[PDB]
């Protein structure tokens, strides 16, 4: 009977149960914690979020250097949504 | 040639929603 209600993505949870959550632009992996208190725990650090877009650990993409090259960018992760990108 | 490296800080929330 315990649950969480999520307003982004405007589902309820039951405690435990992990989901995707849109915010600010980018892509939260949250938690329904409970509490009492349709506690939730979210997080980015596990994702990389680079030009508006939203990854995964391992993932790579591409984008022009700010000029005037291709940078090549791979998501890391490292605990704090760690990217990097370089020339190819 | 430049090389960018970004991540993020507070990149966890916690919130009661009941």
């Amino acid at each position: 009977e315990e649950t969480c209600f999520d307003k982004y993505t405007g589902n309820t949870y039951r405690v435990g149960d992990t989901y995707e959550r849109p915010k600010d632009s980018m892509i939260w992996d949250c938690t329904c914690i409970g509490a009492g208190r349709g506690r939730i725990s979210c997080t980015i650090a596990n994702r990389c979020h680079e030009g508006g877009q939203s990854y995964k650990i391992g993932d790579t993409w591409r984008r022009p250097h700010e000029g005037g090259y291709m940078l090549e960018c791979v998501c890391l992760g490292n605990g704090k949504g760690e990217w990097t990108c370089k020339p190819i | 040639k430049g090389i960018v490296t970004g991540a993020v800080s507070d990149h966890t929330t916690v919130e009661d929603t009941k």
